[PDB]
């Protein structure tokens, strides 16, 4: 079965499945968890930073977009740089050509459109990377998450990555509660790194393994790590 | 995708051979053997008809025996289709360079670019090479009189005396027997229909079944002349060789 | 033998291409969704799985207008869906910047039977994984269709696809039968929420949110419009009504 | 030059003078300005010769390869579609005047297209220097309902007003006759007004008369 | 989309064979039979118009093709892949002849061009052989009249007389005993009835049969006059009345 | 190896199964159709069956107006039939831009016919599963009938049927003009054509048709226009005052 | 040149002179002007022959390939088509052009495109170089919903001016009715309207 | 400027009795510079005779290009080409480059080896044709040129009459041009033979 159809992006099994893309989403399981969560007035963004030896750096798991957008990712790194870069161009064009700040909604579609592509055609492959964008425009406060298959949902809060389901269920708990922490983003990360760590399990976060990025109503999208996340441990 | 009917011509076997290549010698190896043989005072081609039939046109034939230029020809042995490409193309090659310089072709020059033009069928491109082997008989100012072969592989030699196409094996140890340096055009005539005599999966050796040319300096001249035997010149050298 | 469904244009020995009809499992697999043509206008509704809490009510929009004046709906892979709208969108706007008036919905539904068509003829693409239910008004009354993975479309006088096509469908026909008149954008508004309640029930295990969105010459002008506010609650509470 | 085409009852015929100039100087005494596009529809040019030539060739070329591929005889409306298309293309740049006529399976019919690729339709035409003296004449003698006979004088007669009166034009007049049931008649010199008269004397000059440094034979044989 | 067929479909098997070449040679194989003849002042080529229905009219198909003034073609095989190489074959004569020497190729020159046509479709990227077999017979004034056969490889040789296609083999030796070099065009026309009517199944007659000659100037086929040099087509296709005249003297 | 039933490349016995497996598609529809040459029109019939409720069917054809003077009729799915609807729309439209006349209805026939023999020789582009019958009043040619198949064939008829039970319709229509002895339906008006066109098509079928399971595209000089389901119902109730 | 097409009551008529020129010769004195692209849209062409005649053969190739497709076009369609040529290349065009059909539902519509490629729907419309010493006459004597009759004369008249002072103007004046009834062709000659 | 008129030169082809000749001066110059007074301006191929006038470079890339083309011909054919066809191949080569054109003015001269028909033609910078009958003139004193011919110029002469006409022309029509002269080849050409002689003119 599988194995006859699973050769490329361009051939569906006997009962309607793309496994290059599936096998793609099984890359961001593989993947470090990171957490995404927003209130009414500010977006954050915790990202659990994985490390190769106990020599090595904890790599960067989120990226600005504009000074109003960015995200975090899950599988990977280079695909992350890929679409995270066509965000930026996105964003830009929108300001200089219509002095407009880019509509996290409106990037959720590009994103989805990129990576659409490279499910349709032969050659190329799906890209190995979750995305979980956050941003603050016209509208509000907004929360993202995009998948390879192209499906890219808003939502109040949620995680990607190994062990994600842990904080999912918390924030499907918490929701009532964080989605009116407006005016305090203290408080709202503070709710972030209480859902991430209800993925951890082999360790427990310390300071330069959590990475936390905010984005709200006056102020530009933002990344802590280090010694500036200390007082959130 | 394609890629899966692709049959991939241009790849290396775990041996280091080139299947394509190989696969085409073997095609070769089935086609009408042709002869090349150098002596001091000419070249002769002689090579043997694959497949005839009583109303084959033979005086309009050929299937064997080309001129490139007025001082070089070459022997066929493989897919006639595939050499007319790459005998169009040789024939192309032999005027640019007589424009661009004002002087004939050197032969190896010829020899090298055409092998050149099938070497690179070899390496890229995913086509299939060409099903053919030249023997070039031909004559500069710089090498005189000389005698070259190409196969599919692109790789080319020089020879006295050569053969190509079916029973070379035989053929060439025949002709490593009898050849001399000091060799007549005469002398290599007859050798030539000997050899393809001897190594023929025909009956008889008769002149319908035959193409003959020869590559000589006329004394009475000064210049250089090729000749491409027609039928009946060809049923009396066959006779006086005493083979009737 | 067998394979005929490995690759996308081949035709298997029946005269099928197994790949677009593996495609239609991907339709089947996905959200319902459906079409009510009215006595002067359109209406689209479909089914919204609420996967969870966490999705934001209201903002993950299925239905997308195409220019102006048409409405498009679709089951199956979304992202597929999409890039089949980008598609509409610019053969719309080329049709206006050539003929200045907006695409009928006729020459707009081949824009797109066309282009998904063309993506059962090389295997160097996948067909699309998606149904879709599309219409809108036109210089000549409204028009409601939908196109297969095949590139196959007919105009419709109801129509639906996904999960649950079947219970659709029936209720469909129902009212085609007892209506022959012509149902109103109003009632069909209304009528639509149901249908995908009813339909609902090949689902029932997960929670959802109806979409609706209309183009009536009376109700809206000829202009594709989302219902939103009273209208729509209207609407869910007739469904919720009749669903008891 | 003057070229002309004029249709009668049941056909069309066109002429054509016969000299070719290069400035002021006549480079040839005795050109031919009508040109077979297929069978039945010939092709008179005006401009620049080795244009009229090189674009009746290569329309000839195609329309014969379209009359094989439709297994239909040519039709004078396709010649005319395919030389103004070509024409209009050039912007010009093909200095190419023509005066297309033939018969084909829709009836008789009469074209003129100037360089730039525009097209006209009448029962009576010309262009070239010649053009004026031409029209003169036709505007003059031409009615309705012309037989063979009478459209050959006419076009005939329009040509020499050119010969005679216009510097750019002389020597012979070049006819074709295309009839709508029969082969096409072209008619080489019909008109050979201007024989030159025999010289006062002859030039012929004794053997040896030109002093020679060198001679040598020449080798053709290879 | 785009053709991403770039590589060989026929190539070389372990035992030399170009498998693709050989199966092109069975379709033709299976081909209706055709053949062609020479004699000392003309040539004639013929086949049957196996017509595929009585509801077809066989006269909108023709097997025997004029491709030049002085040279027509027949075959044996796929009638598609022949029309579409007639085609081909009548415009390369234009433009790499015609448009640049004035004067119609002779026709071993246009059978080159041809068979270098059909030699491509053997190795270029994406396509497979043509499924045909040519006769191409014709004339030109410093090679008199030729009869060439062109096979799906690209080859192609000269001929006195042959024949192609399903009973090729039969045919040919009916044809070594009634060739001489001595036979005028209208008995070479007679022995190559004699020879279709081998072959033929049902009806023969001049409704059933296609046959063309290369062989004097027909100024009556010329369209025009006016030109002394233009003397008329030398190809021309019997009639279905003229070859009928000719079979009640078989 | 086995790939030479995949792609279009010639099989052992010197086959190509792809174009072979197309034709196969073309009787996917499980429709007739038959055409016939009147005097000086020529007519079209073919099955009109719409299955579902749901459809509205006047957008439910197989026959399209490619000219003002050429009609063609498919047998085989739909979307083949609009891809060769299409382009043979914009070939006959070019063909009058660039030779000033239109385009004939065996000029076309033939170019579709090349156009299908490319498919069969190059790999990467498919057959289309459709059978296409072209028709119309050529002004060279009169009454003209012109077919197109997944081989790159194509030939002229005295009439044809096309479909499942193409050869029962084949042979009753070979019946009729054994015994007529002449090559159309000597009729003056295309009226009585339709009828003799919808008569042999029942008789041959063995089956009654009502206005709403036939669709009829009638081509004379200069034009070619199909029948509505009213202009059909009176050529049903002409039929029946004969038998 | 002088052309104009003037709507009325039941649909359109276009109007035209007769006359090309190459400089003060006048190389065609029987030109017909009024070219056809649809069965009921035509054209009043004016500036280049050869260009006007390459923007109409296009226009008439895609309205046709419109009707195969999408059924009878617009007159706005039409002058959409023939607005797209005229703009997108300017640089390399001399053309001024008067579209003119009719419709069923919109009766009689005229479009005119001058030089620029801008589009202008009126009530009749005017242009070539004799035109302009019309501009007053038509201003005054134009009225909206006439009957077939009186546009006929209109035309007449105003044509019959043009041609009386433009040199540019000349030989016969052409029309062409555009009505449900179909399409008629009108020509008249100097004779008769010398002397109006 | 005129690139016509840099180099200088003339040639001359004429028809008579089973025979043509075809002659032309020697001079290659800069302006008023003389630079050689070998530069010969006829060529062949095989028994096919071409002579070029005009920009000296175009002139001798033509050679290289009709020698080249001749070559593949004669190799292809079997055969050698005439001067009808050769003609052809002329005019549609030198058309090829019409909107960059090559500055000559060939002239062909030869005896069809079938016929033995006589054969002369001149060709415009662009291959516009000229077959005439009686003679063919081409280069810088080609206004001389056909003063010289239409007076001495006699129908059906024997080669060694030809010979002095087409000789008489060339030598006083290059005497009355500053840019022809310094040299003069002619060309008697029959079935079987071909005889070139050099003249003996003024040297200034
Ligand atoms: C006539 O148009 C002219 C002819 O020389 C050429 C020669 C052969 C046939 C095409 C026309 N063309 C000219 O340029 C020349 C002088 C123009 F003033 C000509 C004699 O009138
Ligand atoms: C009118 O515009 C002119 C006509 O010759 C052309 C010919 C046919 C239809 C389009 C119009 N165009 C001109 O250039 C010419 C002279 C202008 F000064 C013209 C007579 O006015």
């Amino acid at each position: 079965f599988r194995n006859n159809y699973d050769g490329d992006t361009v051939t569906f099994s006997p009962t309607g499945r793309l496994f290059q893309v599936e096998y793609a989403l099984e890359a961001i399981k593989q993947g470090s968890v990171t957490v995404g969560l927003r209130s009414n007035t500010h977006a954050v963004l915790v990202a659990l930073k994985r490390n190769a030896d106990e020599l090595s750096s904890y790599q960067k798991k989120i990226i600005k977009c504009d000074e109003h957008m960015g995200l975090s990712l899950a599988g990977l790194a280079p695909d992350a740089r890929v679409l995270s870069n066509y965000l930026r161009q996105q964003c830009n064009y929108s300001s200089l050509v219509f002095n407009r700040k880019l509509a996290v909604e409106r990037a959720g579609h590009l994103l989805c459109d990129k990576a659409q592509k490279n499910t349709q055609s032969y050659g190329g492959r799906p890209y190995g990377v979750g995305l979980l964008i956050i941003g603050y425009d016209k509208s509000g406060a907004h929360l993202l998450e995009f998948q390879p298959s192209g499906n890219v949902t808003e939502l109040y809060g949620t995680a990607i990555g190994a062990r994600s389901q842990g904080a999912k269920t918390y924030l499907e708990r918490t929701l009532d509660t964080f989605i009116k922490i407006d005016g305090n983003p203290d408080e709202l990360i503070k709710a972030g790194v209480e859902a991430i760590s209800q993925s951890l399990r082999d360790e427990s976060l310390t300071v330069d393994n959590l990475s936390i990025a905010i984005v709200g109503k006056d102020t530009p999208f933002t990344i802590y790590d280090g010694e500036a996340v200390a007082k959130y441990i | 995708g394609s890629r899966r009917y692709d049959s991939r011509t241009t790849i290396f076997s775990p041996e280091g051979r080139l299947y394509q290549v190989e696969y085409a010698l073997e095609s070769i190896s089935h086609a009408g053997t042709a002869i090349g043989i150098m002596a001091s005072d000419g070249i002769v081609l002689a090579a043997e008809r694959k497949v005839t039939s009583t109303l084959l046109e033979q005086d309009t034939s050929t299937e064997k025996l080309y001129k490139l230029n007025d001082k070089i020809a070459v022997a066929v042995a493989g897919l006639t289709a595939d050499a007319e490409i790459l005998i169009n193309t040789a024939r192309i090659h032999a005027q640019n360079y007589l424009k661009t310089y004002n002087e004939d072709i050197p032969v190896e020059i010829l020899v090298r670019r055409l092998s050149d033009i099938k070497q690179g069928y070899t390496q890229h491109g995913g086509l299939r090479p060409f099903g053919v082997s030249f023997i070039y008989a031909g004559y500069d100012d710089r090498y005189g009189y000389q005698l070259y072969t190409s196969n599919p592989s692109g790789n080319y030699t020089g020879w006295k005396a050569i053969s190509v196409g079916a029973n070379t094996s035989a053929a060439q140890t025949l002709l490593q027997m009898d050849y001399k340096d000091d060799m007549k055009v005469d002398d290599a005539i007859e050798l030539a229909l000997k050899t393809l005599s001897k190594t023929t999966d025909s009956s008889a050796l008769t002149y319908d079944r035959l193409e003959f040319a020869t590559i000589r300096k006329g004394a009475n001249d000064g210049e250089v002349y090729q000749k491409i035997f027609k039928p009946q010149e060809i049923k009396d050298i066959l006779v006086k060789t005493g083979i009737t | 033998g067998t394979g005929y469904d490995l690759s996308n244009s081949v035709f298997s020995p029946d005269g099928r291409n197994f790949q677009v009809e593996y495609a239609v499992k991907a339709v089947e697999n996905g959200t319902t969704s459906i079409g009510i043509k009215c006595n002067d206008g359109v209406v689209f509704a479909v089914e919204k799985l609420i996967t969870s809490k966490l999705l934001v009510p209201q903002k993950n929009v299925k239905i997308q207008v195409v220019d102006r004046h048409i409405g498009c709906v679709y089951s199956g892979l979304i992202p597929d869906g999409r890039h089949l709208v980008n598609r509409g969108r610019e053969e719309a706007a080329s049709f206006k910047k050539l003929y200045k008036t907006p695409i009928p919905i006729p020459a707009f539904a081949d824009r797109l039977g066309q282009y998904v068509q063309a993506h059962t003829l090389y295997n160097s693409v996948r067909p699309f994984g998606v149904s879709t239910i599309f219409g809108g008004v036109d210089k000549n009354g409204a028009h409601l269709y939908m196109l297969e993975p095949s590139g196959s479309y007919w105009g419709y006088k109801g129509a639906a696809t996904g999960k649950g096509r079947q219970s659709a469908k029936a209720e469909l026909e129902k009212l085609v039968d007892h209506h022959p008149e012509g149902l109103s954008a109003r009632e069909a508004v209304k009528q639509a929420a149901k249908i995908i309640y009813l339909a609902h029930e090949d689902n029932k295990e997960k929670d959802f949110e109806l979409e609706i969105s209309w183009c009536s010459l009376s109700e809206t002008n000829g202009l594709h419009k989302f219902v939103k506010g009273d209208l729509l609650q209207e609407a869910i509470d007739f469904a919720q009504k009749e669903i008891n | 030059t003057t070229i002309v085409g004029v249709k009668f009852n049941n056909g069309v015929v066109i002429a054509a003078d016969t000299r070719s100039t290069q400035g002021p100087i006549v480079a040839d005494k005795n050109c031919a300005k009508l040109h077979r596009i297929s069978p039945k529809i010939w092709c008179a040019g005006a401009g620049t010769a080795a244009d009229t030539e090189a674009v009746t060739q290569l329309i000839g070329s195609n329309i014969e390869l379209h009359s094989l591929y439709t297994s239909r005889e040519p039709r004078v409306v396709s010649a005319l579609q395919m030389l103004k298309q070509h024409l209009f293309k050039y912007q010009g740049h093909i200095g190419a005047y023509l005066i297309v006529a033939g018969v084909d399976p829709t009836g008789s019919h009469l074209f003129s297209i100037h360089a730039h690729g525009s097209t006209d339709v009448g029962y009576y035409l010309s262009l070239g220097s010649g053009s004026l003296a031409a029209m003169a004449v036709l505007e003059s003698h031409w009615k309705q309902d012309l037989t063979k006979e009478e459209a050959i004088k006419l076009a005939s007669d329009a040509i020499q007003a050119g010969i005679w009166n216009d510097l750019g034009s002389g020597s012979n007049v070049d006819v074709c006759v295309m009839e709508i049931g029969k082969d096409a008649e072209y008619l080489r010199n019909y008109l050979t007004p201007n024989v030159r008269e025999e010289k006062q004397k002859s030039y012929k000059f004794p053997r040896g008369t030109t002093a020679v440094l060198k001679e040598s034979i020449v080798n053709i044989c290879d | 989309m785009t053709d991403r067929y770039s590589f060989s479909l026929t190539t070389f098997s372990p035992s030399g064979k170009l498998g693709q070449i050989d199966y092109a040679l069975t379709a033709v194989k299976q081909g209706v039979t055709s053949l062609g003849i020479k004699a000392t002042n003309g040539v004639v080529i013929a086949t049957e118009k196996k017509s595929s229905s009585p509801l077809a009219m066989s006269e909108t198909l023709s097997k025997v093709s004029l491709l030049t003034p002085d040279i027509g073609a027949v075959y044996s095989g796929m009638g598609p892949d022949y029309r579409v190489l007639v085609d081909k074959s009548r415009k390369v004569a234009h433009t790499s002849y015609k448009r640049i020497y004035g004067e119609y190729p002779p026709t071993k020159l246009l059978v080159s061009e041809v068979a270098k046509i059909m030699q491509e479709a053997t190795q270029s990227g994406g396509v497979r052989p043509f499924g045909v077999s040519l006769l191409i017979a014709g004339h030109d004034e410093f090679n008199g009249f030729s009869l060439y056969q062109v096979d799906p490889s690209g080859s192609y040789f000269p001929w006195k007389a042959t024949a192609i296609g399903k009973g090729s083999v039969a045919a040919k030796t009916f044809l070594e005993k009634r060739w001489n070099d001595e036979l005028e065009l209208e008995d070479a026309i007679h022995i190559a009835l004699l020879t279709l009517k081998e072959s033929v199944e049902g009806e023969f007659n001049g409704d059933t049969i296609e046959l063309a000659i290369i062989g004097d100037e027909n100024p009556d086929l010329l369209g025009y006059t006016g030109i002394p040099t233009d003397k008329g087509p030398r190809f021309r296709k019997l009639t279905s009345q003229e070859i009928n005249d000719r079979l009640e003297a078989l | 190896a086995g790939y030479d039933r995949h792609i279009t490349i010639f099989s052992p016995e010197g086959r190509l199964y792809q174009v072979e497996y197309a034709f196969k598609a073309t009787n996917q529809t499980n429709i007739n159709s038959l055409a016939v040459r009147g005097k000086d029109c020529t007519v079209v019939i073919s099955q009109k069956k719409v299955p579902d409720k749901l459809l509205d069917p006047t957008t439910v054809s197989y026959i399209f107006c490619i000219s003002r003077t050429i009609g063609m009729v498919v047998n085989g799915p739909i979307p083949d039939a609009r891809n060769a609807a299409l382009r043979a729309k914009a070939e006959a439209a070019e063909f009058r831009y660039k030779y000033g006349y239109d385009m004939p209805c065996d000029v076309l026939a033939k170019r579709m016919a090349n156009l299908s023999q490319i498919y069969t020789q190059r790999a990467y582009m498919r057959p289309l599963g459709v059978i296409l019958t072209f028709v119309s009043v050529d002004e060279e040619l009169g009454p003209s009938i012109y077919k197109t198949d997944p081989a790159g064939y194509y030939v002229g008829y005295k009439a044809t049927a096309t479909g499942p039970k193409q050869q029962e319709i084949t042979t009753n229509l070979e019946n009729h003009f054994k015994k007529s002895k002449i090559d159309h339906i000597n009729e003056e008006s295309w009226e009585k054509v339709v009828e003799f066109a919808i008569t042999h098509m029942i008789d041959a079928l063995g089956t009654e048709f009502s206005k709403n399971d036939l669709e009829v595209g009638v081509a004379t000089k200069d034009k070619f226009f199909t029948l509505s389901a009213e202009n059909i119902e009176e050529r049903l109730v002409a039929i029946a005052e004969q038998d | 040149t002088s052309i104009m097409a003037v709507t009325f009551k039941d649909g359109v008529i276009l109007g035209a002179d007769s006359r090309t020129t190459t400089g003060a010769y006048i190389a065609n004195r029987v030109t017909d002007k009024l070219t056809r692209v649809h069965d009921k849209i035509w054209c009043c062409r004016s500036g280049s022959a050869a260009d006007t005649q390459a923007i109409a053969d296009i226009v008439q190739y895609h309205l046709e390939l419109y009707t195969s497709q999408y059924g009878t076009p617009s007159t706005e369609t039409a002058a959409s088509v023939f607005k797209e040529l005229c703009y997108e290349n300017k640089d390399n065009l001399t053309a001024g052009i008067i579209v003119a059909g009719y419709d069923d539902k919109n009766k009689g519509e005229v479009y005119t495109i001058p030089l620029g490629g801008s589009v202008h729907k009126l009530p009749y419309a005017i242009a070539g170089s004799g035109s302009t010493f019309i501009y007053g006459y038509c201003d005054k004597n134009f009225r909206e919903n006439m009957s077939k009759e009186e546009t006929v004369d209109f035309i007449k008249h105003s044509l019959s001016q043009a041609i009386k002072w433009d040199g540019s103007s000349g030989g016969v004046i052409r029309m062409v009715v555009l009505t449900a009834a179909g399409v008629e062709r009108l020509i008249f000659y100097p004779d008769e309207y010398e002397q109006l | 400027s005129d690139p016509s008129s840099i180099n200088g030169g003339i040639v001359v082809a004429m028809t008579g009795k089973d025979c043509v000749a075809i002659a032309c001066d020697l001079r290659l110059g800069s302006q008023s510079l003389g630079v050689s007074n070998k530069f010969e301006k006829i060529f062949h191929y095989g028994h096919v005779f071409l002579g070029i006038t005009g920009l000296a470079t175009d002139v001798t890339t033509l050679n290289e290009m009709f020698r080249y083309k001749t070559n593949l011909y004669k190799l292809k054919e079997e055969r050698a080409i005439e001067p009808e066809t050769f003609t052809q191949l002329v005019s549609s080569s030198l058309y090829e480059r019409r909107f960059g054109p090559y500055f000559v003015g060939p002239v062909v001269a030869g005896i069809n080896s079938k016929s033995g028909k006589p054969f002369i033609a001149g060709f415009d910078l662009i291959g516009c044709i000229d077959e005439a009958k009686d003679f063919i003139v081409s280069g810088t004193a080609s206004d001389q040129l056909f003063g010289m011919c239409e007076s001495l110029y006699e129908p059906n002469l024997e080669p060694e009459d030809l010979f002095e006409t087409i000789s008489q022309a060339l030598l006083n029509a290059a005497d009355r041009d500053a840019l022809s002269g310094w040299g003069a080849v002619v060309y008697i050409i029959k079935k079987d033979e071909v005889v070139k002689r050099y003249l003996k003119m003024r040297q200034d």
